[PDB]
């Protein structure tokens, strides 16, 4: 199988600020990733697929981008409806795999 | 607008079955996507079932190879999941999921949760 | 590459995801490597198919293209991943209101590396005019594509073909390269297959074409399509298209060469001379 | 032995050291007693020796 380590697991961040997640694929799967935001409380919601390509609807604040065993999304000037947990899924070979989550925190 | 909705009972008693159904609005399910079930465990940690196509075949998750089975209904929109043999960890989330191609997952359901324990 | 075609890498069909961004020292293309999922195919396609057989892999970059006013995901159903798909690197410019029209773009790309790429664009024959207004509009269509080197100004033929697995209308792609700081513009009102990323190179590896397995433990460098040649003579009588560093084709299959006297049992006039025989009671000397 | 009927591309291109459009020169070879005929309604360079 492959494993998708999502680290950290948890970091906090006030509004306004940049940051980065890093999902780290165990193997090979080079460019089959996509990002998912699904909070306690909601139906989930699509963000990127291809690993690049940012679905269609979402505001153009939000993006990401990466290849190989390591990827990457960007969010910047956050907003109250920014709050949620996010995952990163390989699809690359099955069984489909997901990560951990991280957890969005205000410092 | 693919809209999908869980539907099921509350409490399972263990060593038992479990069957719970999707309705799908707006979408034959024999248009040709796959169409998949995803659980959630207790400390927010995600699950792959498998899928049922638009045509009619399964894959299944190589852990869950004898115990699981999932089939449809054309008529009323829907497909059925069943799960068997069941013991104290299979209290989780379980959300019905219209699958996109290769890339990626596009539709989400909103979910629903169990509890197995006597 | 198996049922990978190798030029599909650059194109991303869906028997070839699992190998977009390889790297190798021993490239292998087998009997069955489809290169295309629509119906279509390249131009110069033997030279660029020896491009890659030393390439050593490949190594895409974004371009970032953004589009308005249009769609980009039209679909095809024969690319099929779980569904109706299309390729993975390239994208499909389609008009947004049915017949209503269609704006005309003019998108670039600067190359900025130390290394040339390997650029593919796609150009759209529509099987009528009646499914050219569907898809695209009104008006004709061309698809400018100029570069330092380079200057085409490419073209539709909205014809009726013979059906291909179910779809009659092709799908033509060219390629050029850039150098470095070079710019590439595309400029259309219609029919064009976008790229979105570009492709460039790693390496030294040799290309092969065989029929028979992969194998791991064995040591040899004469790779022809029905094995391996491993030997410490000169001459071979196996096979002319052997590539690496083989011996030499001749067409003889035996030539003997001696290691002995002249055997003489029971220029100098010795050995078959006024010694008549040889001794075959003799076995420590000669 | 031929017979072409060249056409212009107006469109944009990168700028080599201050001029973006280019110009091509085409090359064909006459025998004797042979002769050429150029037409045209704009955009040619025609040649004079």
């Amino acid at each position: 199988d492959i494993q998708m380590n999502q680290s950290p697991s948890s970091l906090s961040a006030s509004l306004g600020d940049t940051i980065t997640i890093t999902c780290h694929a165990s193997q090979t799967i080079n460019i089959w990733l996509s990002w998912y935001q699904l909070k306690p409380g909601n139906i989930p919601k699509l963000l990127i697929y291809k690993a690049s390509n940012l679905h269609t609807g979402v505001p153009s604040r939000f993006s990401g981008s990466g290849s190989g065993t390591g990827f990457t999304l960007t969010i910047s000037s956050l907003q109250p409806e920014d709050i949620a947990s996010y995952y990163c899924q390989q699809g690359q070979s099955f069984p489909y795999t997901f990560g951990g989550g991280t957890k969005l925190e205000i410092k | 607008m693919v809209q999908l909705q869980e539907s099921g009972p509350g409490l399972v008693k263990p060593s038992q079955s479990l069957s719970l159904t999707c309705t799908v609005t707006g979408y034959s399910i024999t248009s040709d996507y796959t169409w998949n079930w995803i659980r959630q465990f207790p400390g927010n940690k995600l699950e792959w079932m498998g899928y049922i196509s638009y045509s009619g075949s399964t894959s299944y998750n190589p852990s869950l190879k004898s115990r699981m089975s999932i089939t449809r209904d054309t008529s009323k929109n829907q497909f059925l999941l069943q799960l068997n043999s069941v013991t104290t960890a299979d209290t989780a989330t379980y959300y019905c999921t219209r699958d996109g191609p290769y890339w990626h997952i596009d539709v989400w359901g909103a979910g629903t949760t169990v509890t197995v324990s006597s | 590459l198996g049922q990978c075609g190798l030029l599909g890498t650059i194109t991303g069909p869906p028997q070839c995801d699992q190998f977009l961004e390889f790297s190798a020292d021993l490239i292998i293309e087998r009997r069955e490597g489809s290169d295309v999922c629509y119906p279509g195919k390249f131009v110069n396609e033997e030279a660029l198919r020896q491009i890659l057989r030393e390439s050593g892999g490949i190594d895409k970059e974004s371009m970032g293209f953004t589009y308005n006013g249009i769609r980009t995901n039209g679909v095809t159903s024969a690319c099929r991943r779980s569904g109706s798909s299309f390729y993975a690197e390239m994208k499909w410019l389609l008009s947004n209101t049915d017949n209503a029209a269609f704006p005309q773009m003019t998108k670039s790309y600067k190359n900025t590396r130390e290394s040339p790429a390997i650029i593919v664009w796609g150009i759209h024959h529509s099987v009528s005019t009646a499914e050219q207004t569907k898809l695209y509009g009104s008006g004709n269509k061309l698809v400018t594509v100029g570069s330092s080197n380079y200057q085409q100004s490419f073209v539709p033929s909205p014809g009726a073909r013979p059906q291909v697995n179910g779809l009659s209308g092709r799908i033509d792609f060219h390629w050029l390269i850039l150098n470095p700081n070079d710019t590439v513009t595309f400029s259309f009102n219609g029919a064009f297959i976008a790229p979105d990323r570009a492709s460039f190179l790693r390496g030294k590896s040799m290309g092969i074409q065989s029929g028979v397995q992969v194998d791991a433990n064995c040591e040899g460098d004469c790779y022809h399509s029905g094995g391996t040649i491993i030997s410490n003579l000169p001459f071979q009588n196996i096979d002319s298209r052997a590539v690496g560093k083989c011996p030499r084709y001749v067409k003889q299959r035996s030539l003997l060469l001696a290691t002995g006297m002249k055997n003489v049992p029971e220029l100098f006039g010795a050995i078959a001379g006024f010694i008549e025989n040889g001794w075959e009671g003799l076995i420590d000397g000669w």
